[PDB]
């Protein structure tokens, strides 16, 4: 398909994660960072 | 075995951020939270602090 699969990354430490004790952060851009949600195969699977 | 860091800095200034604006505020004018930390805290065995 020629395509790649963008994983659950982002500019900062602070924002991939949440201050719940439980899944990850999931906000978008912040002020100038970003957070990419995860779009490949793997998202039930593979444990952070 | 368990280990536990007590007087670690976060050095970055990017770390050093709060998850929301009036977390834990302070009559005082400058937060006591800022200055670097000189202890850790952990539960006992009975759970006692």
């Amino acid at each position: 398909f020629q395509e790649a699969y963008p994983p659950l990354c982002s500019s900062d430490a602070a924002m991939l994660r949440t201050a719940h004790a439980g899944e990850t952060g999931a906000d978008e851009v912040h002020l100038a960072q970003y957070l990419i949600r995860d779009a490949s195969p793997l998202r039930g699977c593979l444990p952070l | 075995t368990f280990i536990m860091p007590m007087g670690v800095f976060q050095a970055n200034s990017m770390d050093r951020y709060t998850r929301h604006a009036g977390d834990f505020s302070t009559v005082s004018e400058q937060d006591p939270r800022q200055f670097p930390p000189q202890g850790i805290f952990f539960y006992n065995k009975d759970g006692i602090l």
